[PDB]
């Protein structure tokens, strides 16, 4: 607990205690209808997306805003029963592919994306699965914490930061992202600042 | 599978 807490990005406690960004801000930093799989429909102007039922496909979405500096955190809400075989949460550059023709951990399967498999607890970056390391059951809601001053991506569950999952991100422009496989899944994004 |  001391180890994880001592690793926290600067300013995270005050970001999380601040009056949360309003709906307009959540929509401006939400899912981009112009930057998602053809099998995904962005709803509520960015607050959530719904993946249509399509067999043998993995489908992702990016947020509207890419981050290159500062601290950025957003809550992902993803119902436990709508995760299926591969539910991956993280970030991507604008170059990562958002669709593939099979069920896979698409986010993090290349050098343009970084993801946490919230079902298996594994981290993916340039990984097809074998050798992916374990990282700290994920409930419906989780916090995604992108520190672009240090260049790390980490997560929090139930108010506890679990440490950096990925490092060496400085010099890139990174967007919130997920890859999903479940028909009719509804994945919410709630930008919290900065 | 996967509700598809």
């Amino acid at each position: 607990e001391n180890l994880y807490f001592q690793s926290m990005p600067e300013g995270l406690e005050e970001l999380l205690s601040a009056p949360p960004p309003d709906l307009g801000a959540q929509r401006r930093h939400g899912w981009n209808p112009k930057d998602c799989s053809e099998n995904i429909e962005v709803k509520e102007g960015g607050l959530y997306f719904e993946r249509r039922p399509v067999a043998q496909s993995t489908d992702g979405a990016r947020g509207k805003r890419g981050y290159s500096r500062g601290l950025h955190a957003w809550e992902i809400s993803w119902p436990l029963e709508q995760r299926g075989t591969h539910a991956v949460v993280g970030v991507a550059t604008a170059l990562a592919p958002l669709q593939t023709d099979h069920y896979a951990a698409l986010l993090g399967s290349n050098s343009e994306s970084w993801g946490w498999d919230i079902g298996r607890g594994k981290l993916y970056h340039q990984s097809k699965g074998p050798g992916a390391p374990q990282y700290p059951e994920v409930p419906e809601r989780l916090l995604v914490v992108l520190d672009m001053e240090e260049g790390t991506l980490g997560y929090a569950i139930g108010g506890t930061y679990l440490g950096p999952a990925f490092r060496g991100l400085k010099g890139r422009t990174l967007y919130p992202a997920v890859s999903a496989v479940w028909g009719q899944c509804q994945v919410r994004i709630r930008y919290l600042g900065e | 599978i996967n509700n598809n």
